[PDB]
């Protein structure tokens, strides 16, 4: 079963600055020592 | 087409590296032609020739 919870108290949301997060690998391939571009569904920086 | 596009890449690298070059080129030829002095000089008010 599930119950409701009472005891809250809200406030303003609280933001972030999200600066070079947000990252992961594009393929499953070992590619070392090359600069390589891509275009995703990225975080942006 | 530009997703399509991006997987060349380094084709309009090459050309825009290309047209860069001319575009700078030009530059250093009016230089070269025009600027040979650097003393800007000035006629004076007589002409007296
Ligand atoms: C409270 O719980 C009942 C059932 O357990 C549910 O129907 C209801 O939506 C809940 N209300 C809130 C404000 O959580």
């Amino acid at each position: 079963q599930c119950v409701n919870l009472t005891t809250r108290t809200q406030l303003p949301p609280a933001y972030t600055n999200s600066f070079t997060r947000g990252v992961y690998y594009p393929d499953k391939v070992f590619r070392s020592s090359v600069l390589h571009s891509t275009q995703d569904l990225f975080l942006p920086f | 087409c530009s997703n399509l596009l991006l997987q060349y890449g380094s084709f309009c690298t090459q050309l825009n590296r290309a047209l860069t070059g001319i575009a700078v080129e030009q530059d250093k030829n009016t230089q070269e032609v025009f600027a040979q002095v650097k003393q800007i000089y000035k006629t004076p008010p007589i002409k007296d020739f």
